[PDB]
C-alpha cells in the first residue's frame, strides 16, 4: 500500500480536471458530429453510404 | 419428469441449454488458410492490400 | 497473377 | 388496479389466457421461456397445456403468456426516490 | 486332459480406463464509464475498444 | 381468414414441442 | 427495447433474417463482410446459408444481415459525459 | 387452394411428430 | 365459422390427448 | 368444403385412435 | 356439420372417461 | 363472445365428467 | 404472412426429418 | 342454429350436475 | 402446378434423408 | 404468386444442396 | 407460363441430380 | 419477355458455376 | 414483379459466391 | 432497375468465363 | 431481336475466351 | 427499349475490345 492524501484543496485539482476534461470532451465531440450535416436527399436511388 | 413449474427465473431454467451463442471458432483458419506455404509459381509481386483495421 | 509452367518431369525426347 | 399494484412492487406479472379471457398470473442474451414452470395465482383456470411467451417467437402467433416489466431496465427502485424528496419536503 | 474341463468356465478379461471430471475455466473483465473516458478522446473509438 | 390464424397457432405449437426434444 | 439496451453498450448488433422474420443477432477503406463468422445469439434460427451485409453491394438486393452502430463515428462514450455533469449537478 | 394444402400438410407433420418420436 | 375453427381446435386437442394416453 | 373434409378426416383419426 | 361437432364432444368425453 | 361461451361450456362439461362416471 | 407461414412449416418439416428416418 | 345446440347442451349439463353429484 | 410444389418438397425431404 | 416464388426459391436451394452433396 | 416451364425444368434437373 | 430470358440465363450461370469450379 | 425481386436476390447470391473463389 | 440487373448478370457471366474455359 | 441479343452475348463470351 | 440500348452498348464494347485484340 501507498497513501498520503494532499489536503482538501484536492478540489483545486478536481476543478482543473473538470476544465481539462471539458475541453477534451467538447473538442472531440464537436468533430464527432461535424461529418454529418448535409446527407442530401438520402439514398433516393444511389448506392452511396453517405 | 416432475413438472411443478420448471421455469423459475434463473438456475431452474438453466439446467437446459441456456442460449448457446458465439461458439469458439476457426473462422480464420490455421493449418489450411494460414500455416500455408503452397503458394504458386507466380510471375511478379503484384500487390499486398493494406487495410486499416477499424473493426 | 500468372503462373509459368513447371517441367517437373519433362525429359524431352524428340525425333528427326 | 390489481395489476398496477402488483407492478409497483416490481414482481413481473404474466397475463395470458385462462379460458380465452386473459386472467392475470405471476411470472417469477435470451433463453426462452415456454412452460408453466412459474408460480400460478388462480385456482383451476390454469391452461394445463402449451403456454409460451409471445414476444419474439413470432409477432402474433404463439400461445399467450407475456410478462410485463414495471420498467424496462431496472436500476433504482422509485420507493427510494420518494423517500429522497419527502424528507426535504 | 480330462473331459470335465468342459464344465470349467473362462471369463473374458477387461482392460479399462477411467477419466472423470474436466475443468470449468472462466475469464472476466471489468469495463468502466469514467476512467476510460479520461483517455480515449473519441467516443466511437471507445465503442470499438468495448467490442 | 379464421383458418389462417389457427394454422399459425398450431405451427407454433408444433415448433415449441419439437424444440422440447430437438437436437437443436 | 432489447435492441436499444444493446446499442448503448456500443456492441454492434446485426439484424437480418432468421426464418424471414428479422431476429436480432450480435455482430462483433472498406473490406466487406459476408459470412456468418460473427457471434450468434439465437439458438436454432440461424440462417445456415448465404448471409451478407446489405449496405453497398446494392441498394436493396443482398441477403440481409445489417449492422447498426450506436453512433456513426465514435469518439467518446456518453457514459462519461453523464458522469461529467452529474457531480456538478 | 394452397391454404388447404398447407392445412393438410401441417396435420400430417403434427401426426408424424406426435406419433413417432415422443409424446411431448 | 369461428365456431367451426373452435371445433377444429378441440378435436385436434382431443387427438393429441388420445396420443398422449395410448403410445401410438 | 375442404375444411369440412379435413375435419371429417380428423374425427376418423380420433375414432381409429380410440 | 354440426352433427360432426356433436360427435366430437362425445368422443372427447369418452376419452376423458378413460 | 359466442365462441368463448361455447368454450366455457365445454370446459364445464369436461370438469363434470372428471368427477363422476355417470 | 402466408408465405412466411409456409416457410415456417417447411422448416419444421425439415427439422422433423432430420431427427428420424421414418 | 348452433346457439340452440348450445342452449340444449347447457340444460343437459345443468340437469346432470344438479341431479347426479349434489344438491348444491 | 401445386402438384409440382408437392413433388418438390418430397424431393427436398428425400435429399435431406441422404 | 408469391407462394410460387417461394416454391421456386426452395427448389433452387434443394438443387444447390444436392450439388453440395454429389460432386457434380 | 414460362415461369412454370422453368420450374418444371428445375425439378427435372433436381431429379437428374438425385 | 426478356425477363424470362434473364431468368433462364441466370439459372444457366448458376448451374455452370455451382457445377464446374467449386462447391462453394 | 415478384420474379424481378427473386432474380435480383439470386444474382447477388451468385456474385457473393463467385467472389469467394475469384481471381478478383 | 431491370437494365442494371441485366448488366450485373452480364458482368457475372463474364467473370465466370474468365476463370474456366468450360 | 432478342435472338440478336443472345447471339451478341455468345460472341462476347467467345471473344473473352480468346 | 432501354434494354435494347444496353444491348447496343454491349456489342459496341465487344467490338472495341475485339479491335483491341486484333490489330485491325
Amino acid at each position: 500500500r501507498g497513501l498520503n492524501v494532499e489536503l482538501s484543496k484536492e478540489i483545486s485539482k478536481r476543478v482543473v480536471e473538470h476544465r481539462n476534461r471539458f475541453k477534451r470532451l467538447m473538442f472531440n465531440r464537436y468533430l464527432e458530429f461535424l461529418p454529418l450535416l448535409i446527407n442530401y436527399t438520402n439514398r433516393d436511388t444511389v448506392g452511396i453510404d453517405f | 419428469m416432475y413438472e411443478g413449474n420448471n421455469m423459475r427465473s434463473m438456475m431452474g431454467t438453466s439446467y437446459e441449454d441456456s442460449r448457446l451463442n458465439k461458439r469458439t471458432e476457426l473462422n480464420e483458419n490455421m493449418s489450411i488458410d494460414t500455416n500455408k506455404s503452397e503458394d504458386s509459381y507466380g510471375v511478379q509481386i503484384h500487390s499486398l492490400s493494406k487495410q486499416s483495421f477499424t473493426g | 497473377a500468372a503462373a509459368a509452367a513447371a517441367a517437373a518431369a519433362a525429359a524431352a525426347a524428340a525425333a528427326a | 388496479i390489481q395489476l398496477e399494484s402488483a407492478l409497483r412492487q416490481n414482481i413481473n406479472v404474466v397475463v395470458g389466457e385462462a379460458r380465452n379471457k386473459q386472467i392475470m398470473i405471476l411470472g417469477y442474451q435470451k433463453r426462452l421461456t415456454k412452460e408453466d414452470i412459474y408460480f400460478i395465482v388462480p385456482d383451476y383456470l390454469i391452461p394445463d397445456d402449451c403456454l409460451q411467451i409471445h414476444k419474439l417467437y413470432d409477432n402474433c402467433m404463439s400461445g399467450n403468456f407475456v410478462v410485463m416489466q414495471n420498467k424496462p431496465i431496472q436500476y433504482n427502485s422509485d420507493i427510494e426516490i420518494i423517500e429522497h424528496y419527502t424528507d426535504e419536503l | 486332459k480330462n473331459e470335465e474341463l468342459m464344465l470349467k468356465r473362462n471369463y473374458p478379461r477387461m482392460a479399462t480406463k477411467l477419466y472423470g471430471n474436466g475443468i470449468v475455466k472462466k475469464q472476466k473483465f471489468t469495463l468502466n464509464n469514467n476512467d476510460t473516458r479520461f483517455n480515449f478522446q473519441t467516443l466511437a473509438d471507445a465503442t470499438n475498444y468495448a467490442l | 381468414v379464421v383458418l389462417e390464424q389457427r394454422i399459425a397457432s398450431l405451427e407454433q405449437q408444433v415448433t415449441t414441442f419439437l424444440s422440447s426434444q430437438m437436437q437443436q
